[PDB]
């Protein structure tokens, strides 16, 4: 039942439950209490009803400093991909508030490249939901360096293909 | 009809060729010199015949009973392609019905629970197209892939697969060749390419590496990451080493690079791994030597090999469960139909010969 | 007042070259105000556009956002160096070691500052020095300051043939 | 080897000089097998996709298709040199004589090989020159060879300016 075909799809629906729960259901109840949705709350309410497509669902951290690799969430704290807005193409970021503060690390910045260098290759919109406590700090400099490479291509985009920033 | 001598490399450049058993030749040099320079006897049919252009040289595409089969196939192709390379595929849309079938179910068990147990990827394929219509190229050349075109959505794409029936799906010298050669097409004309993934490796031996794999093994990788148009992957099972590089990667530039559960990406197969990394534990007390290393090979197997490091660190999008592939490959082939991707200045590139 | 004259240089094709001391950006209300957020991206705009060769050399303080702006190889700036005496760290260990330690800070107020003086010192000696961005590559090198003119010479002198463009556009966008 | 060492050479705007004595292809049921007909197509797509200065030199012996292959000006050569013991043909004398003889060698053959052997030396005396192909100019000049190593330096201090492309494509699809 996991060395056979079948439990290896009860698998990865146990890890689909997982990691589209990553935050803590404190954290999620200490979200809705400060009147804020959570960020795949906020991905459904933008895109045509059944658009998604998730890219980068089971991220996780690479990171062993200050004892952050206790806790590997699956997508790494911020939710990531593909679909449609009024039946037109858009790439969107979600950054999850209940996972790590929705602190920006290596993994969770490296996704919203993904998803940016989606964007700029097929021409479509990208989308970013923003709600963080700001730099993951266990991770150093690693998550400052994430950061630079978005705002290179923040601006290698500028002009090109529209990018509209969500701050919630 | 025949084609000989020079002749034959106008028929070889040209992108696609089809030949009628029995009825039509190729051959550089006729039986007659061939005697009298090698004292080799040799018939027309077996020196260059249909049959033996399909199979044997990698020459030829097809080869059709009849003539008129001949034809059809030859409108059949044209169908795939656009006029020239500055259109996009003849297409027909449609607009696909992406609730999931009793078809697409059936994915979800075509990967029998032995790894050995083989299962024929032209299921795999019909399953995804419109119609469940495959259209196969070089049938009868290098069966370990499998390439051909069809539809989704009503527009055109290629494809490119392991064929676990043959050789385990491994890949050699020839279907490297046959593959790389599908790809550069469908790229030149701006057809898109979807790729499915079993592969324990490059099939062994010392004729291989005589002849040349290193440069002919190149050649698919080389073909892939040069192409633009879409590129959409999908790991059904086997993907080690360097062959799962080859097979339409993400490293190699693809898109969107999907996983089934079953998938197996890893450096090595486990009994080649465990070997590597458990070579002073062991050696220490060749008392119970096995006991312990078929252990280490049964949780090397349990922890790598899998999807899931490879979607830690997005090499595969996404690991899907195989029914959602359908799907996947519609809302996939919809975004990158907008794709815009260029390769430096250059007259022309220096692929491996 | 940088990202004007980096553009500048950019346009008219000279190269660049950046020395890095900064702490981060000043506290205030005003600077807030008066919209920091809007035009401190420009300094960041102009390095990550410019496409004239761009080498950059860290001499002591490199802290969180503003070693990014600095010309950092995020941004897509050629060679980075670093001296010795480079700081590169995400903010002030103080800052640090008050976010990443506050438990074991709270607990015992007997000895909180103590404790927090000691673990400050800690910080600093791991991870105020350019040792691990070298390890990740965010810095070419780490040199000996007198070796900053070799390396200027050499890497300009390649840099020089650097063909590097931004996608088609009428033109960007800018924070104005 | 010689169709990527010729592409090699023309990516990187290398000149290619050719030197041409050449029977035709290996016989055997292996070199068919094994793909000749893909394998040796690659030279004349090598050849006719090359953009750089071509200058060939036939010496000896230039029959059928292996002719057309080595940097002919069929497939965009530029300069075509024979010396004066240049075979140029559709293929050897024997094999020529064997199919436009073939009867009135069937004939008596009360000197059969005999009549056959003259009519080879006759094709050989008439046709088994450069001189043909000269007056159709498929080869620019016949060359005393001595004067090789002239024209070679001429042509080429022409051929640098040559300016020559290929229709607008992402890539050709040569033969793998
Ligand atoms: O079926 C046959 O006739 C024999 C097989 C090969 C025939 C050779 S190919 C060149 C030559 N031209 C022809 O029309 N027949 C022979």
């Amino acid at each position: 039942d996991i060395h056979t075909t079948a439990g290896k799809l009860a698998d990865l629906r146990r890890r689909i439950e997982e990691a589209t729960h990553a935050g803590s259901a404190r954290a999620v109840e200490k979200q809705h209490a400060k009147g804020k949705l959570t960020a795949r709350e906020r991905i459904d309410l933008l895109l045509d009803e059944g658009s998604f497509v998730e890219l980068d669902e089971f991220a996780r951290h690479r990171s062993t400093n200050f004892g952050l690799d206790a806790n590997r969430p699956y997508g790494d704290g911020v939710v990531t991909g593909y679909g449609t807005v009024d039946g037109r193409p858009v790439a969107v970021f979600s950054q999850d508030f209940t996972v790590f503060g929705g602190a920006l690390g290596e993994v969770y910045g490296q996704k919203i490249v993904k998803v940016m260098d989606f964007a700029l290759k097929t021409g479509c919109p990208v989308v970013g939901i923003n709600d963080s406590g700001g730099a993951r700090i266990q991770e150093g400099v690693a998550s400052l360096g994430a950061y630079g490479e978005i705002f290179r291509r923040n601006t290698h985009a500028s002009g090109v293909i529209p990018q509209i920033s969500l701050v919630v | 009809g025949p084609c000989a001598g020079g002749a034959v490399y106008s028929p070889a450049i040209t992108d696609f060729t089809v030949m009628v058993d029995q009825t039509s030749h190729m051959f550089i040099t006729g039986p007659d010199v061939i005697k009298t320079v090698t004292g080799e006897d040799v018939g027309f049919e077996e020196l260059g015949g249909a049959r033996t252009h399909n199979s044997t040289s990698g020459v030829a595409h097809h080869m059709a009973g009849d003539e008129k089969d001949a034809v059809e196939y030859v409108k059949q192709l044209l169908s795939y392609l656009p006029s020239n390379n500055l259109s996009e595929p003849p297409a027909f849309p449609e607009e696909a019905d992406l609730a999931v079938t009793d078809e697409d179910a059936e994915l979800d068990t075509i990967v029998p629970d032995s790894a050995n147990q083989p299962y024929d990827m032209h299921s795999v394929i019909e399953h995804v197209l419109d119609d469940a219509e495959f259209f196969e190229t070089q049938p009868l050349f290098a069966p370990n892939i499998l390439t051909g075109f069809g539809r989704v959505e009503g527009r055109p794409v290629g494809i490119v697969a392991n064929q676990p029936m043959q050789f385990a799906g491994c890949l050699d010298i020839t279907a490297s060749e046959k593959a790389a050669r599908f790809v550069r097409t469908c790229d030149a004309f701006n057809v898109p390419v979807l790729t499915f993934v079993d592969v324990p490796g490059f099939l062994p031996g010392v004729d291989q590496e005589h002849d040349g794999i290193i440069r002919r093994g190149a050649k698919l990788i080389f073909a892939y990451a040069e192409a633009t148009v879409p590129l959409i992957t999908v790991i059904t099972r086997k993907a080690f080493g360097g062959a799962y590089l080859v097979m339409g990667s993400k490293h190699l530039g693809a898109d969107l690079n999907l996983a089934w559960p079953t998938a197996q990406i890893a450096v090595m197969g486990a009994q080649g791994a465990v070997n590597i990394l458990h070579r002073r534990t062991i050696a220490d007390a060749g008392d119970d030597a096995e006991a312990t290393r078929a252990r280490l090979i049964q949780e090397y197997e349990d922890a790598l090999l899998n999807p899931y490091t490879a979607a830690e660190r997005g090499y595969v999008d996404a690991v899907i469960m195989p029914s959602d592939t359908r799907r996947h490959i519609v809302r996939g082939l919809r975004q990158l139909r907008t794709k815009r991707e260029s390769l430096p200045p250059k007259k022309h590139g220096n692929i491996p010969l």
